């Protein structure tokens, strides 16, 4: 998640939503990373096993890749600082993040 | 019939030509009046 | 008193020039750029004027920056290359402009014509806070447009007179024809004064420089009395006078007995200052004393709430 | 993180924490199963949709309960004098109103 | 082809933004929208049918 | 007093370049690129043209560099490798320009074309705090444009007055005409004195370079007051006279025999500052008390909020 | 505002905050003297319009000033002074030849016996 | 004074240079690559040069370098084996650039062309803390292509005055004239000398090496005041005259009766310093007393806000 | 900080309520009312956005 600072949080939480722009925010407007915008007329959204996300368009019958939500692996997670709003951030005792694609 | 001639109730042109206005008096005012009615 | 001091040409006149602008620095304090939509969308042309397009949709929160009007003053006989002075204030919410500098603003007349360009610096006053969303540009504005004038035209110049008054005028007049030949001057109202000089530039422009620097006396102009009001201030003329009368007002009642002092009558601006002294008051109760004494009569002058 | 000795690094540092904040309350949008009330002044939707109505000071809400109304003036109404945008108005003389899966 | 021409007289000073006006806003408002080949040949009446139209008694 | 000190040429002339531009280094402090978007988008413009292409999706969360607009004076007569002095101020909501660096930015015109390049070390000064949003680079612009010019054409040129005064244009005419030969100046106006000289450049540099350093004197130009009002400054002219009146502020009275002090007439400044400061008050009281006495005449002088 | 902003050049979107509070919708007052001449120069009183708090050092922006027949006859832009227990009033302040007569006043003056 | 020391030679001129580099070293304190995208995309390139190629998809998380760009001067007939120095600055979000070296990093001009090759180390000062993220490097760019140049042809050559003045351009003719052959120079403007010298790149090195070091008297330039309002700082040349005026600012009176100090009139620098101090203010109040005195008149110079 | 009107659909921003940081928290004197002000000891408040 990319906080309002610029700094990067990490939160382990889906309850997500689409803001008025269509990003994919998590309870409390914070945008996750990498960007993932819904199109205006999309009418469903799945989210595949391995990490994909595809929405249904309008007319269209086809669930157009639309993004791809990777997940972030820190060799020690306990390490991580809390930060409150269900996030944490890097400290130097968790060691550097290794983003990945889900499953890899 | 259709074809028969006939007079729109908006007669008369339904546009306007802008006035260019009057030329300025050189008085040393920017400001200039427009012939007040 | 000089002719230039209480009279004014008629071709030599003043104009007024507005303009937006945008001051960058500031060292924050400038405005909110969510509450001041303009400042985001001028600083969006001026990005793509030079050539960057920022996409329509964006965050841009700056606060460096202040959306501000330029005021300036295009003087008489303005040249082409002459520059002028700016007074540039906060438009938005700035907090201050206190280092802030004006980027190319155009300064238009009441025509929409652009009449100059003011960039530069500007400079602010750094328990009486000095004002630090309004700051002044010496020099700031380059002139680009000239007013036609018909001066040098012609073999009549009218002379106006500030605060007209027919004495005014007929001692205007009986000097310019003393200094000058017989008829040079004649007055037209209480506040014009037509006077004949010959006909081109340079030979105009010296017989006003002659008249201009005339040694003119003044007479007495009139008896008033300015009261404020707003500012606590209370003003007489020299030819104030006061009638003999009696006031009473609150709280204030004879040294020594009591209330109902007497005014003795003055003539002149002392006994007047005396007499009112001695009816004791601050300026706030001298004011409505004032007020009263004119509407009763006992005062030999007009009072003027400013 | 905030290394102890400098060759320690203390990973897990102290922190205690306070309070469970309901960030939000959000309000699932899913598809309401419709139900047979055999009368006419009664409208439902099927998907995405709401209808929108003029409230009292101009300013136009929505609300997805059709359980229109006809009001003296020959206005459409919606519990409460909600008067639906744009404005139509029945006329007494027609016997019967239908209102087609197109919307007209 | 399909042929979209507009013509009129507008304001300088309701252009709002990114030099954008509404249709509405313009005076001497003239609007063109027409097609040609055989889709545009389908939707004429026929010179029969259009000589009934304008002639034929009810 | 100078004929340079009080004229400017007709021909010199300054002009306003204005350019945007990025600020390197800057230990932090620099712009917030979640808020300013145009930094980061300039700062991939740069290194896509370096040969560095960025992903269109990534973070770019930088903090060391600041966008910034750099302000220029366009000398009269610059050519091609002169060098000159810009002013770079904070665009975004860069926190300081401490020790930065702005990058080849280009100063264009009002016309849009590149008229500098600006390059160069920001210089800034290191409870009266400096502006840390706003630096000088002293010869970090280099001239790339020549401004085509008529100097050295025709046989006239035309003096241009500050402040301009027909008695001033006057007396410069007869300075003129009495250093050079009869007939060698002619007031046009108020504010533009016509001099003949002969044709070529040499002839003319020679001509103003003779005519600039004359000395002629400055004649009293008028009774003018300027009051601030945002700064607490009163200014007055050497001119200014007083009339006699009676004022009466608040808070204020005779020292001693209360409100109403008397305020003789004064013919000269000495005897004018004398008597306003008999009268005890304050700047921004005696800004009032002259606005009043203003209104109400006994001041002969004009007062103009500034 | 907007309709300045418009007139200057910058067209504001009609649907925006707008929150400003450095600027105060003022009433100017004037008196045409007698014999007025089109260059010469009136001051002008400036009266809060609207809920500004205070205009200590405000800058009035070319206002035109109209007699009754909805003529313009001035122009008033300048520099506000106002007064820095008897406070002073905040919300009003004066400009010294503030205003630039615009207009003539036809007279009989000289005219008849 | 010396020629050189205020003007210019037509074909003598520097140029700008920008590049993009890296720095290696710095103890840690470098860029945080996951908020500096181009920091890694930059090394991987790099490493992929030297025959490294590094999986796309990777952590990379690397703290010992720092995106920087770096700045020369490209001087006036640069030659391909000399040096120049180099001033870099921090890009992304690095903490400092104490040690670093900078690798190999090409320095192009403005059309896009390598014009150097910049390599070496850092040097970087060691409360006023010093810039950690600028450095500059001595000799730290090799030059690689020379400018083409029309020195030594033609017969003329134009010398460019900096803050061109008529006097100071008849002045320099002049002493040309005098110290070479008759005819040798000619003023074109206020700010160029055409100077004939034969042709030859020999014979024009010798003329232009004897002008440079003539000595010229400098004339009084103009009665200018500089006043910074960023740095607190007021400048008053030699020229500048104070007129007679009485000025009140807040918080000053006289010592002692009151506000409203007289100012008497000075006609050198030394009077009006010793004037300006016995109206006994700071410089914060100066500026601002200066700015009305000058809008007031009273003031014989010209003053600039930088 | 920010508020919404009756019918506008968008919250009109109204205000900045900034934080000011000391090099010494512990230097500041109380006067009561839950205030302190600034000391010789806690230097010069150094005026933020919060969360920078």
């Amino acid at each position: 998640v990319m906080l309002p600072d610029g700094t990067s949080a990490y939160t382990r939480d889906g309850s997500f939503q689409v803001d008025q722009n269509g990003q994919l925010v998590t309870a409390g407007g914070f945008q996750v990373q990498p960007a993932i915008t819904i199109p205006a007329n999309a009418l469903s959204i799945t989210i595949g096993r391995d990490g994909v996300v595809s929405v249904t368009q309008q007319g269209q019958a086809a669930p157009v890749q639309v993004g791809q939500l990777n997940l972030t692996t820190f060799m020690n997670d306990t390490g991580l600082e809390s930060i409150g709003e269900n996030l944490y951030i890097e400290t130097q005792s968790s060691g550097a993040p290794n983003e990945s694609t889900p499953g890899l | 019939c259709a074809w028969i001639p006939a007079k729109p109730l908006v007669q008369g042109a339904t546009t306007a030509q802008p006035i260019p206005g009057p030329v300025p008096v050189a008085n040393g005012s920017i400001f200039q009046s427009a012939q007040p009615i | 008193e000089r002719i230039r001091d209480l009279t004014s040409v008629q071709g030599v006149r003043e104009n007024s020039l507005i303009g937006y602008g945008l001051v960058v620095g500031l060292d924050g304090t400038g405005d909110q750029t969510t509450q001041t939509p303009f400042t985001t969308q001028t600083l969006n042309n001026m990005l793509s004027q030079l050539g960057i397009t920022v996409p329509t949709g964006t965050n841009m929160q700056l606060k460096n920056v202040a959306a501000v009007m330029v005021t300036a003053s295009y003087p008489p006989f303005a040249r082409q290359g002459q520059t002028i002075d700016v007074v540039v204030s906060s438009m938005g919410n700035a907090k201050s402009l206190r280092g802030g500098t004006l980027l190319m603003t155009p300064l238009k007349g009441v025509d929409s014509q652009v009449y100059a360009l003011a960039q530069g610096n500007i400079l602010v006053g750094g328990v009486q806070v000095n004002q630090l969303n309004g700051g002044r540009i010496t020099n700031g504005a380059i002139i680009e447009r000239e007013l036609p004038t018909q001066f040098g035209a012609g073999n009549t110049i009218n002379l106006q007179l500030n605060d007209e008054d027919f004495t005014m005028a007929q001692q205007i007049t009986d000097a310019i024809n003393r200094a000058r030949g017989y008829g040079s001057a004649t007055a037209l109202d209480a506040r014009t004064v037509q006077v004949r000089v010959p006909s081109g530039n340079s030979s105009q422009v010296r017989f006003l420089a002659d008249i201009q620097n005339m040694e003119v006396n003044v007479t007495p102009q009139d008896a008033k009395v300015v009261i404020n009001s707003r500012t606590g201030s209370v003003v007489m003329n020299r030819e104030v006078t006061l009638d003999s009368c009696a006031v009473a007002q609150g709280n204030l009642s004879v040294t020594v007995g009591g209330s109902l002092q007497s005014v003795r009558s003055s003539a002149n601006l002392n006994s007047v200052v005396r007499a009112l002294n001695a009816l004791g008051a601050t300026p706030m109760d001298l004011m409505s004393i004032l007020q009263s004494m004119q509407s009763a009569g006992c005062l030999r002058a007009k009072l003027e709430i400013i | 993180g905030a290394q102890s000795s400098e060759q320690t690094t203390l990973p897990s540092g102290l922190q205690i924490g306070t309070g469970v904040r309901p960030v939000a309350t959000e309000r699932l949008h899913s598809q309401g199963n419709l139900s047979q009330t055999n009368n006419s002044k009664d409208v439902a939707i099927k998907g995405q949709g709401f209808f929108q109505v003029m409230l009292p000071d101009g300013t136009s809400a929505y609300t997805r309960d059709g359980s229109f109304q006809v009001d003296q003036n020959g206005q459409l109404v919606t519990a409460g004098g909600f008067q639906v945008q744009p404005a139509i108005t029945i006329p007494a003389n027609a016997l019967s109103i239908t209102i087609g899966r197109d919307g007209v | 082809t399909e042929f979209i021409r507009f013509s009129g007289v507008v304001n300088p000073r309701t252009i709002s933004g990114s030099n954008s006006v509404p249709s509405t806003q313009v005076a001497d408002a003239r609007i063109e929208y027409v097609g040609n080949g055989y889709i545009n040949e389908a939707q004429n009446m026929g010179w029969l049918q259009r000589f009934f139209l304008n002639l034929s008694p009810m």
